[PDB]
């Protein structure tokens, strides 16, 4: 008796973490 | 016959989405 | 031949995303 078929490929891994927060927006122009 | 071999590992997950926006800048100083 | 093999493991976690975009510019200051 030969070996059974190899099992299905695993499912895709988790999505990566989101990046770190962007830099603060600049101050508006002076009045 | 013997059971088949374990399947291959799944694909790597997709790289993460962009980080959240930076905080909005403050209004400009008074004149 | 024998039974089908077990499912393979989940893949590895993806790489972290890029840095966020900079915040919105502030509104114009008041004349006062």
């Amino acid at each position: 008796g030969p070996k059974g078929p190899k099992g299905p490929k695993g499912k895709p891994g988790p999505e990566g973490e989101p990046g770190e927060p962007g830099e603060p927006g600049p101050k508006g122009p002076k009045g | 016959g013997p059971d088949g071999d374990p399947g291959d590992p799944g694909d790597p997950g997709p790289d993460g989405r962009p980080g959240p926006d930076g905080p909005d800048g403050p209004a400009g100083d008074p004149g | 031949y024998g039974k089908p093999g077990p499912d393979g493991p989940d893949g590895p976690k993806g790489k972290p995303g890029p840095k966020g975009k900079p915040g919105k510019p502030g509104k114009p200051g008041k004349p006062g």
